[PDB]
């Protein structure tokens, strides 16, 4: 009884404005010589599978 | 979409998108805890960093950007021979040379447009649980947004929205000052512009509302006489014939 | 004339089970998808397999 | 008759000489362009302006129009830019000639294109598959042209003629031939690419 | 062209011997307006320079910028562009280009969205000449007028790819130790919280559902619980809130995980960028291991 047959949820988030760092605060997550920050792996595009 | 991932740090432990002013930092694991998929892990096993950022009080998603250092022979070379090979476009409007030039570059190449961002969907039409999810955001890009011709932009159904529905794109919109392009030419180089045996003829006179055809030459009916004969001394008419000397 | 051999060190493998009826028990879990040797070339001692 | 730097006899044939030790070698970057699936071969030509012009001294081996992880559907069209890096030409040639031989299934009827008629003295180009005027195949033979001895000439409505011509072909003797065939020590070495 | 001889037959014109008169600027002038050139960078606007149309008394305005010229283009902040300028005749001929260097821009877009308008502010270079004998000697060329030209960037020589949001990425407990999938897109999309107050909100009455709920945007923290005080989060039905942290002295892997394969993580160490051109250009769609810098 009530059983579920098709259920649908939506959602737009809006972001009304950007706002951008200063040059000095800017995150690169390469910084040669620090140990933590270390890169990023080969980028890779996902299309279908 | 785009998928990557951060790099471990040098102890072992994960790189994760700081923390703006120190806040809703990552869950910490207990003591002598290791992650179910990474038995030999470091104490912690996590690292997470900070940004002093004061302006943002909302909400939010990091906007980045993927950087390359490094580019050799960015338009071909920096010499004015690789420049030669270059196409250039037009930008901005044109202004008068009076005491001093001030031109500014009003067309460049990069749009700032609202993209909503369909990045979710329903597998099948049919199923059960279905999540349908939009991040709509301004952002910078080279193509022209705004070209998205269909009318489920900005609505607060959005149930039934695919790729199908949602993003379709006219991509003429995103069109550059193509047809009328230029390039650098060298000062140096010895292209001829005489041309002693040749003859141009211009359109006959419509005699009509328009231009005087004779003022507008366009070489497109050129006529090349003998070259082991001798310039052309003088052109004459005798009797309904041009004849050459 | 059998001139090499080929390094097995892994192989991708799945499995898919689709039943007409339901289970007998009421609260069975049905299908259940185990591990088996979807693992990296380097484990190449588990080849072949 | 208005230039004094005549230094070699064979600075007055028909058909141009190449003094320099040309390199050519061209290699495929991806991700920008726009090429059909195939392969294709890129062939050279000098040609001074208004003068003379050499054979086909150089073309590039082939190279294959599909995509960095993946070959190419046959209707699909794949964004491949093949870079040319010249070294070492022929800078006594006001142009140098590049081609593209593009087939696009087996023993095909290649579509040659005239890609660009660059300087003599740039150093690199890259050929996105926009820009190229469609040239006929048949004319890659005609580059150059024959080498004869003709006996008369006449010259009426800016077109040359020559008559009781010998075409002076080059050959090599048999002993020569035999001799080559003789002294050729031929090895198999165990080579790779230039990455390696 | 400077024709030498002329006739005129059944109302047309006959030009021989003719010399195209060509007009080139000489390469020291050329170098001399390359080193003359104080060139920067500026926040400019549209002439109108207030769009009265969106406003923050809406749930959604579509900043549309089709309606203006096509000046709405600006410069990306860390790219690269060979820059240049031309020069008009007294006909409107306009002279070749004198690559003048390759300038970094240096300002990003801004758009403020205030009460009633927003404002954008769209980056644009600008080319500052005041050598008055560099303007004399161009002068008396025969030019009058001059124009911006710009080369503008491939995508093979591009320092920016894209640009766009970042999404925390989730990961089943099960899947993740059987690595058939690791990570998987979030069907929900992640934002972090500027600050911790919900947190608090999320305790007795202080939450009414009609101001939504924030999704589980933490690392670990699993997308689901037990805490009726945050019920409103749960995601997944069959979800116990299971921390992806168990002690290696006490239990295996196999045998935490059992206890609900079905749980789920976040994972922000693994991220999925969303820009508009992967979705708009096909050419970024086909990336396969590329070497770029975040």
């Amino acid at each position: 009884a009530a059983a579920l047959q098709r259920k649908i949820i939506s959602n737009l988030k809006f972001a009304s404005q950007n706002n951008y760092l200063p040059n000095q605060s800017v995150w690169e997550a390469e910084i040669s010589g620090d140990a933590n920050h270390t890169g990023i792996t080969p980028v890779n595009s996902w299309t279908e599978g | 979409h785009l998928v990557f991932a951060f790099n471990y740090t040098e102890s072992g432990k994960q790189l994760i998108l700081p923390m703006k002013n120190n806040n809703n930092g990552y869950l910490a694991p207990s003591a002598n805890s290791k992650p179910f998929w990474n038995p030999t892990a470091p104490e912690g096993a996590v690292y997470q960093d900070s940004i002093n950022f004061t302006n943002e009080n909302r909400a939010f998603f990091w906007l980045a950007e993927l950087y390359r250092d490094s580019v050799v022979n960015r338009f071909g070379g920096d010499t004015e021979e690789a420049i030669l090979n270059n196409t250039w476009l037009p930008s901005g409007d044109s202004v008068i040379i009076g005491d001093s030039i001030n031109i500014e570059y009003t067309e460049g190449d990069t749009y700032y447009q609202r993209y909503d961002c369909l990045r979710t969907f329903a597998y099948t039409n049919e199923d059960q649980n279905s999540i349908v999810d939009i991040v709509s955001f301004m952002c910078e890009s080279k193509v022209n947004i705004d070209g998205r011709y269909d009318k489920n932009r900005g609505q607060v159904n959005n149930l039934a929205v695919s790729p199908t529905n949602f993003n379709l794109f006219n991509p003429v919109y995103s069109q550059k000052n193509n047809f009328f392009t230029f390039r650098t030419i060298d000062y140096e180089r010895f292209s001829i512009n005489y041309f002693p045996n040749s003859i141009t003829v211009t359109k006959e006179k419509s005699l009509g509302e328009d231009i005087d055809t004779w003022t507008n030459i366009t070489l497109a009916t050129t006529l090349d006489l003998d070259g082991d004969k001798g310039e052309i001394v003088s052109l004459n008419t005798y009797n309904n014939e041009i004849f050459c000397f | 004339r059998i001139i090499g051999t080929t390094h097995l060190t892994n192989t991708l493998s799945d499995i898919s089970v689709i039943t007409s009826t339901p289970t007998y028990g009421n609260y069975a879990t049905g299908f259940y998808k185990g591990k088996v040797a979807n693992m990296n070339i380097s484990t190449s001692y588990y080849g072949g397999r | 008759i208005t230039k004094d730097d005549y230094n070699n006899a064979d600075d007055f044939d028909f058909v141009g000489t190449i003094h320099t030790s040309s390199k050519i070698e061209v290699s495929k970057v991806n991700g920008s362009g726009a090429f059909g699936q195939g392969v294709i071969q890129y062939a050279f030509t000098y040609y001074n302006k208004y003068g003379k012009e050499t054979n086909i001294f150089r073309t590039s081996p082939l190279l294959y129009i599909a995509y960095s992880d993946r070959g190419a559907s046959p209707e699909e069209t794949v964004s491949c830019s093949f870079q040319i890096n010249f070294t070492e030409l022929d800078s006594s040639y006001d142009f140098i000639r590049v081609y593209s031989i593009h087939r696009t299934s087996i023993d095909a009827t290649p579509t040659v294109r005239k890609v660009a008629d660059l300087a003599t003295d740039t150093k690199l180009y890259v050929d996105t598959g926009t820009t190229g005027e469609i040239v006929d195949p048949t004319l890659l033979l005609y580059v150059g042209g024959e080498e004869i001895a003709p006996y008369t000439m006449t010259q009426k409505d800016n077109t040359l003629f020559l008559g009781n011509y010998t075409l002076k072909r080059s050959l090599i003797s048999t002993e020569l031939k035999n001799q080559i065939k003789s002294d050729s020590i031929v090895t198999t070495i165990l080579g790779g690419l230039d990455d390696a | 062209i400077a024709p030498y001889t002329m006739t005129q037959k059944d109302n047309t014109l006959f030009l021989g011997n003719y010399t195209l008169k060509r007009s080139l600027i000489s390469t020291e002038l050329k170098n001399q307006i390359k080193s003359d050139s104080i060139v920067t960078t500026i926040l400019g606007g549209l002439d109108d320079a207030i769009e009265s149309e969106w406003n923050v008394n809406t749930q959604y305005n579509s900043n549309y910028d089709l309606n203006y010229d096509s000046r709405i283009k600006g410069f990306q902040k860390g790219e690269i562009y060979r820059l240049g300028i031309q020069f008009q005749d007294n006909k409107g001929k306009w002279s070749e280009v004198v690559f003048i260097g390759d300038y970094e821009c240096t300002e990003r877009f801004k758009y403020t969205q205030y009460d009633t308008y927003g404002i954008t502010l769209i980056p644009r270079f600008k080319v500052v000449i005041s050598n008055s004998t560099t303007i004399q000697a161009i002068k008396n060329l025969g030019y009058i007028n001059a124009r911006g030209v710009v080369v503008f960037p491939t995508l093979e020589d591009r320092n920016i790819l894209c640009q766009g949001i970042l999404c925390p990425t989730v990961a089943n407990y099960k899947d993740r130790l059987d690595n058939s999938p690791f990570v998987q897109s979030s069907w929900f999309s992640r934002p972090k919280q500027a600050t911790e107050t919900w947190k608090t909100e999320y305790s007795g009455t202080n939450h009414l559902s009609e101001f939504g709920e924030v999704p589980y945007f933490q690392h670990n923290e699993p997308i689901g619980s037990a805490s009726l005080s945050e019920i409103t989060r749960w995601e997944i039905q069959t979800s116990l809130g299971l921390v992806p942290y168990y002690n290696p002295s006490t239990t295996n892997a196999k045998d935490f995980v059992d206890g609900s394969p079905s749980e789920f993580l976040v994972d922000e160490n693994i991220v999925t960028m969303h820009s508009p051109d992967v979705e708009f250009d096909d050419r970024l769609q086909n990336i396969t291991n590329g070497k770029f810098k975040l």
